[PDB]
């Protein structure tokens, strides 16, 4: 890292001079809690048939969505104190913060 | 195994299985496509699998400039010394700039309308075209950079292309920071959580880890609960712009052709300002436009965003609801009755217990968006904690935070305190009447609107090198 | 991880049910602070000629030992309140807690 | 390549450079051998390099039983159903068991006395032969395991080999926990840091991360400052055991032939009990037996333990002194004057600044062992914080902690509270006079000593299966 600079690097590298990659692009996320995988280190809960999580069957994500999230659109409540721009800035800001790559 | 065309569960695919009596997918041999997030250390029998952030965690407008050097270079107009970002060479929006087109192998935007042949847009981030409202925001910031570079060139004749680009990029970054922390976050968190997690800024602390936490990538998806089922477009007097003022969201995903051929970003920006967001209620969590018909036009089957969020948290090995509550110093309900009290909703607690068996296993997004919203906020205690904690780190652990001593002069900071999203819209579009601040609260025309001529522009005088 | 168990596994696996590799053998150490490497991710300070650490030259470990650690052996002070067993238990205990492997 | 036979700086080596005018290594172009610790994710350009713990972090006597299944099985006597650990088949120590020999490729123990041809010992941990005093402790616990298995077999005739082994192993692990937390840690940290970092145990907490922290591997090396330049051996009346009662440490490293051919573990254990440890003082930090002559008989030149500790911290990417002071909530000295105040020694502060330039760069081990010792403790505030913090996590985060509900019965817990190292020595050796508790403080014969016959045996009645 340069002893002195004038602007941000494009990758975020060198923002933190003691630990140059912190906040820089193409680096693993930090973990605020230890990860919880079916095998302890790699497989996601719900991977292996019949394997429970913490004493209970893993609920299908699509089943949770159908039973708890799904609702009749005519019931929609327009937020009287928020604009749709509130939603949009949120997504734009998200896209300044994180993108988690996947294989093509 | 092709995760998009097969339902076989083999690396790197983790397809979502279909439950019996599904309201849409009656064929249980089908599935919802899902690719596992790339592991930070592929094939290891030593490391605990982690995922990768391809972007800079800092609030530095990397969605405008790019987070990698080759891209950042390609997004720049290198044909002169004006320090501008490259603009679309084939199309304009009422004489104004559009983002350049991208060159993608399998362009999804092309599939949203075969005969229009409008590819996806090229931006600092790869998702600029995911919805036309987002593209409009990217396009707005591209224009503001070029507008800033132009004024700067007049004030400082000796500044070369590089200097103009960096100075305009530095201003845009501070604008994203100001709009986000001054206007946006207080309305996300509410007053109490805002004061608790974002106390008054002191100065740069090089011991504050600024990385995005893996959990934040799923928790901040709370915004999915704010999504309306339509894209609303309004004409210059804020009336439904004919003949298609309310397009179903399932026909706008990656529909870049709508920006180019259906009136530019003005109708879209006016729609965002004068239409209410959707409110998150405990039995009105997220709409079927994203729950049943996500990306329906650009693939074999419509996805389910809420379900993807939950499958993603599992892919990422994220702890369940009670573990995150504990992390946050919040009580951890163990019975349906205790969960009922925490959610102030017994009926929702029962549904969650029927699905999960225990509040320990509730997936973080589901548990987070299930909590009652904090007063004057749009997230509950758990999400407020995760989101508030993340943004304080992105602020305090950023050496280039706009208020950090040495980044801007006192008069430059005084000037920047006058910026606003409404003004930026005024400076870069044909829109002459915009929302009063706070733009994220105002949503009713004409009650909440004012003339652009009443909003003082950013005064760049203190940027004079003289 | 078995629903119930009466004894520790040999690897330490399954001690923590929710994250079964925690405390288990042949896993990465946890970090209490972000790592500080010359290039931000791998090379140790003292690796590249001329690369300072935070504004100052990297002090040779051998120089620090010579200048600060070295002392005349006949000056050794016996601890009137600790036995050499206190030294030895510490090493024995250390060998229950950690061994950082190296290539042979 | 061989990092032991050349000074080329290339993977996986990181040789220690030599300062001009070194009092021992006169050719400045040479070096001290050093292999970089194995990376958790080999060759990655994404991950931040981290190191690996080959052992279980729990205080579970894994140095006796092994931390990997094949080894654990090989350490056991599978010739019968008695649940015993294998013992040496070629040599005994006055009729008592010795650890079996290992089968190593370049066995370092054979080099310490070429004519004796005694190889290194096989134990749960690979370092059992590093010094004979360590070997004696490993041998002591192996015998105690077999002693326990034998008694449990009389108590419970129907228990098979697996049951007897597991039950004996369980008691041994509990013994190591009690001696460590009841007798050892209080004398390391002092009463004040003991109360702060290790408050009364309440319950197993499955949210406490029990992993060893990278910094602890270096910080717990504070113990190197305790090492005496000799191995002391004493006869049955605690008088010097001729003809060699005081052997220079540089001739006992990996000297497994001394345990086998020079009187077994009894003279060694008596020497550990009746000899003072070395006291750490600010101008008497570590002896030349380890600083100039470490592993002299098995390396091309003598190594320097203090220097290796500092090079290891850099290999591991560990933050400097002030970052750890900050992590621990302790003031961070920024000037030589401030450092002088913190260390209560301006002379030492000046020396550290001449070497490091800034207290920000002082290596964790060096800065840690430089701090003045806490009252009735043998580490300063920084090391007390790191070490205390680590042991609380190993206690609270251990589902098999001896005091955790369901591990032992109340009556078994009452029996275990009576165990002590002096009694364990009495039960497994020919020594009939041992130290008064606390064994780690007691160090002067006959003043601090008592007859083994005054110490009651561990009562195993409550292990009888009704
Ligand atoms: C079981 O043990 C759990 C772990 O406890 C730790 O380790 C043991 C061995 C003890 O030493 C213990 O003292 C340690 O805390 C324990 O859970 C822990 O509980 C604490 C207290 O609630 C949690 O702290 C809170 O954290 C949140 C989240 O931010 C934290 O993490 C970020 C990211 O790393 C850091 O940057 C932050 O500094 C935090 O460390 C904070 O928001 C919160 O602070 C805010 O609220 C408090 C209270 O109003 C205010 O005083 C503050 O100013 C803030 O406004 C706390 O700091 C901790 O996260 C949590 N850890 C885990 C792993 O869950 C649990 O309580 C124990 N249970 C029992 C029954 O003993
Ligand atoms: C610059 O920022 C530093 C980071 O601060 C955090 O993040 C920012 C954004 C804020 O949210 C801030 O509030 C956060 O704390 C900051 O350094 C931090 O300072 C705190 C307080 O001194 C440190 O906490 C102390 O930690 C030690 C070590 O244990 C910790 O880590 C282990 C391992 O992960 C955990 O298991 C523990 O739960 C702790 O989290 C503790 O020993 C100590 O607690 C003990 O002492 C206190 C005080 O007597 C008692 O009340 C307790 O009961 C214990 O006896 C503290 O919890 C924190 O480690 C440190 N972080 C870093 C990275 O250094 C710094 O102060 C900021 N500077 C300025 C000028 O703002
Ligand atoms: C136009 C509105 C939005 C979408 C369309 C949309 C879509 C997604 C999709 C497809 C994902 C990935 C799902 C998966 O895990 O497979 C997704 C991820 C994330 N979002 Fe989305 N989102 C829209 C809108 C929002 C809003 C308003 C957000 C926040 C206020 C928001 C956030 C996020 C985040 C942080 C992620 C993860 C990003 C990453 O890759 O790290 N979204 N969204
Ligand atoms: C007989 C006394 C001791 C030694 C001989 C000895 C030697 C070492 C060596 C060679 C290392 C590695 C140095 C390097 O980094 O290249 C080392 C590491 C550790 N020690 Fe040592 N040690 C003796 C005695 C002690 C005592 C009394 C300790 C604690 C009270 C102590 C601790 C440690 C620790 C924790 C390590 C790191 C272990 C790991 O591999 O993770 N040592 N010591
Ligand atoms: C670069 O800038 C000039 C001047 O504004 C403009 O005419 C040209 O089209 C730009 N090129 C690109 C690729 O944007
Ligand atoms: C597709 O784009 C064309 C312009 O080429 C437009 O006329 C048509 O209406 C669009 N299709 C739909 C279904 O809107
Ligand atoms: C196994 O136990 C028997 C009986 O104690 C003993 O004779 C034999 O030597 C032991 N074998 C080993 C390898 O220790
Ligand atoms: C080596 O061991 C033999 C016994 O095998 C012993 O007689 C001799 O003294 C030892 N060598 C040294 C240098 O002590
Ligand atoms: C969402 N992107
Ligand atoms: C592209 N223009
Ligand atoms: C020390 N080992
Ligand atoms: C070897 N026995
Ligand atoms: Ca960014
Ligand atoms: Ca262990
Ligand atoms: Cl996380
Ligand atoms: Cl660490």
């Amino acid at each position: 890292c340069p002893e002195q600079d004038k602007y941000r690097t494009i990758t975020g590298m060198c923002n933190n001079r003691r630990s140059p990659t912190l906040g820089a692009s193409n680096r693993a996320f930090v973990r605020w809690l230890p990860a919880e995988y079916e095998d302890g280190f790699s497989l996601p809960y719900g991977w292996t048939p019949g394997v429970k999580r913490n004493g209970f069957p893993v609920a299908l994500a699509r089943a949770v969505s159908n039973e708890i999230v799904r609702f009749p659109t005519d019931q929609l409540t327009p937020d009287q104190e928020r604009s749709l721009m509130f939603m949009q800035w949120g997504q734009l800001l998200d896209h300044d913060l994180d993108f988690t790559p996947e294989p093509a | 195994v092709n995760c998009e065309t097969s339902c076989v569960q083999q690396p790197p695919c983790f397809p979502l299985k279909i439950p019996p009596n599904d309201p849409r997918i009656k064929n249980q041999a089908d599935c919802i496509p899902f690719f596992r997030s790339c592991p930070a250390c592929p094939g290891s029998n030593i490391t605990i699998r982690n995922q990768i952030n391809a972007l800079t965690s800092f609030v530095d407008a990397s969605m405008v400039y790019g987070s990698e050097e080759p891209l950042a270079r390609n997004l720049r107009n290198m044909s002169n010394q004006l320090g501008l970002l490259a603009v679309n060479q084939r199309f304009q929006d009422n004489g104004r700039a559009l983002l350049p087109f991208d060159n993608l192998h399998d362009d999804p935007c092309l599939l949203t309308n075969r005969s229009a042949r409008i590819p996806c847009f090229l931006a600092g981030d790869t998702r600029s075209s995911e919805m036309p409202e987002l593209t409009s925001m990217h396009t707005l910031l591209l224009r503001e950079h070029n507008r800033l570079a132009t004024e700067l060139k007049s004030l400082n004749p000796r500044w070369d292309g590089e200097r103009l680009y960096q100075e305009a990029r530095k201003i845009v970054g501070a604008m994203v920071q100001i709009i986000t922390y001054r206007d946006y976050l207080p309305l996300v968190l509410g007053p109490t959580a805002m004061r608790k997690y974002l106390p008054t800024y002191r100065s740069y602390n090089d011991s504050v880890d600024p990385r995005i936490a893996n959990v934040f990538t799923n928790a901040f998806r709370y915004g999915h609960t704010l999504i309306q089922p339509f894209m609303f477009r309004l004409d210059n007097r804020y009336q439904p712009m004919e003949p298609n003022p309310r397009v179903p969201l399932s026909r706008v995903f990656f529909a870049s052709w709508r920006v180019v051929l259906e009136g530019g970003i003005d109708p879209i920006l006016r729609g965002l300002m004068a239409t209410p967001a959707k409110l998150n209620r405990q039995n009105q969590i997220a709409v079927d436009e994203i729950r049943e018909r996500l990306f329906e036009q650009v693939m074999r089957i419509g996805l389910d965003l809420p379900a993807l969020n939950m499958q993603r948290s599992r892919d990422h090995g994220l702890p369940g609801y009670n573990a995150w509550r504990r992390f946050c110093g919040l009580p951890q309900p163990e019975t349906v009755g205790q969960l009922g009290t925490v959610l102030r909703n017994l009926k929702l607690a029962r549904k969650l217990m029927e699905q999960y068996g225990t509040p320990n296993n509730i997936d973080i997004w589901m548990g987070g968006v299930s909590e009652p919203l904090k007063r004057k906020g749009r997230v509950g205690p758990l999400l407020a904690c995760i989101i508030g904690t993340q943004f304080r780190k992105l602020r305090d652990g950023d050496r280039f935070w706009w208020e950090n001593e040495g980044v801007f002069s006192m008069q430059q900071r005084q000037a920047l305190a006058q910026i606003s999203l409404p003004r930026i819209i005024c400076d870069n579009t044909g829109i002459t009447t915009v929302s009063k601040n706070n733009i994220f609260m105002s949503n009713s025309y004409p009650r909440d609107f004012v003339n652009c001529s009443t909003l003082p522009a950013l005064n760049l005088a203190s940027w004079r090198e003289a």
